[PDB]
């Protein structure tokens, strides 16, 4: 059973939903993020000191 | 006399539809037929891969 | 089976999306009134009842 959904991005806070057939028992779905990392492609070019 | 066993086919159903993942070891009849007064009988031999709706 | 007070629970089929029968009880009529849903299988292993 196709069910899309949206969740706003913020990390902590629990994200509550059910889904409902139309003639049976609606399931609960919980959602709650913890920690959402952003991770860039990252390349060395040089280093430098003193 | 003992004689092989294909794979089990991947059966995907949809809306007066069944789709049908065939992945043969040997090649192996696939024989289907409706059970009306008209069957349309598929009498197909099958020896690789193939996707059947 | 019929209890004195109780509750009797049958089970029926239908094809009818508001199916609406009179219900025959040995004597009498009573009548049954409600609103169908589509079932969750598109194809099944059995025949039609």
């Amino acid at each position: 059973y196709e069910h899309a959904t949206t969740m706003p991005s913020q990390a902590g806070i629990s994200y509550n939903t059910i889904v409902n057939r139309a003639g049976y028992a609606p399931l609960p779905i919980s959602i709650t993020p913890t920690k959402i990392k952003l991770i860039p492609t990252v390349n060395l070019e040089y280093v430098t000191c003193h | 006399c003992t004689v092989p066993l294909a794979p089990e086919p991947m059966i995907t159903f949809g809306f007066r539809s069944v789709s049908l993942k065939l992945h043969p070891k040997n090649p192996t009849y696939l024989i289907t037929r409706q059970l009306a007064d008209e069957p349309h009988y598929t009498h197909e031999l099958i020896s690789e891969p193939a996707v059947r709706n | 089976e019929l209890t004195e007070q109780g509750s009797a629970t049958i089970h029926f089929s239908t094809a009818n999306i508001h199916p609406e029968f009179r219900l025959q009880i040995c004597t009498s009529y009573v009548t049954c009134k409600g609103d169908c849903h589509p079932p969750k299988d598109h194809i099944v292993t059995h025949p039609q009842y």
